[PDB]
């Protein structure tokens, strides 16, 4: 940068999807509890058909 | 069955019917044709020795083993696939498929000409005398003793040298004892239940399991995940 010499970093460039200093809490973690309660109860349902 | 059938000689019965001040004429002559006719009149599979015998079949035509009385299977011997009934009326008559049997007395009818099949029967338990041999279990032997001792009650009654009153509650009894026996040998154990629940649910239904000896009858079915 043009004034300050001590403004330097690497290539790596990128960003967190977080709140207010948090750890991200993405999409698919809040849509995994209800993928997993779906898979649970079609597990039962696959039960239910083969009897 | 849950329990197992341990084996005892036959005057085990009459060691219990003798109890009886009015059972004392009973003789093992007596007790062998009863415990036949209760063991046919219950029909329990647990009761009967089950064996394997491969005979020859000389021409739509077989030798039958000598202790038989029923039949779980027939089969090939040099492929395995099981027989099923003929319903052919006729097998081996020439005029001018898959193979079956028909079996009546000591001869088994195929509809093979010259194979070895294996038969797998069901023959009694015999003692060191060539006698029946019995299950010790007490609810067995009770069921038995009733049987008996309702029979000679019954003709005891025929002669009137029994109230009738004796005879209905011997009947009673009896009855009761012989659903419970019927109860005990026929429902299944855990190992029968986890085969019968492995023959229950299939995501794809199994139905070919007579080709085999039911060999995989009680087969998981086990389904890939993807």
């Amino acid at each position: 940068r043009l004034n300050n010499p001590s403004r330097c970093h690497f290539g790596i460039v990128g960003s967190i999807y977080n709140l207010n200093d948090s750890r991200p809490f993405s999409l698919v973690d809040m849509m995994k509890p209800y993928n997993y309660l779906y898979d649970a109860i079609h597990d039962r349902l696959n039960k239910a058909i083969a009897s | 069955m849950v329990n197992n059938i341990n084996w005892v000689k036959l005057p085990v019965i009459l060691d219990r019917l003798l109890r009886h001040p009015l059972l004392t004429d009973l003789n093992l002559e007596t007790a062998i044709q009863y415990t036949l006719d209760f063991i046919s009149a219950m029909g329990l599979p647990n009761v009967y020795v089950d064996k394997i015998e491969t005979i020859d079949i000389k021409e739509y035509r077989g030798e039958l083993p000598c202790d038989l009385i029923s039949i779980n299977q027939v089969r090939l011997h040099k492929n395995g696939i099981a027989l099923r009934a003929m319903t052919d009326n006729f097998n081996a008559y020439p005029t001018h498929g898959e193979p079956s049997f028909k079996t009546q007395g000591r001869v088994i009818f195929t509809s093979i000409k010259h194979e070895k099949v294996d038969i797998s029967y069901k023959a009694i338990m015999l003692d060191d005398e060539g006698l029946p041999l019995i299950p010790d279990n007490p609810i067995f032997l009770k069921t038995l003793e009733l049987y008996i001792k309702k029979e000679w009650f019954t003709i005891l009654f025929d002669m009137g040298k029994i109230s009738p009153a004796v005879l209905n509650n011997t009947q009673q009894e009896y009855a009761f004892k012989a659903g419970q026996c019927n109860n005990e040998f026929v429902i299944p154990s855990v190992s029968e239940m986890e085969a019968i629940t492995n023959m229950w649910n299939q995501l794809i239904p199994r139905v070919t399991e007579f080709r085999r000896g039911f060999k995989n009858l009680g087969d998981k079915e086990y389904i890939r995940v993807h």
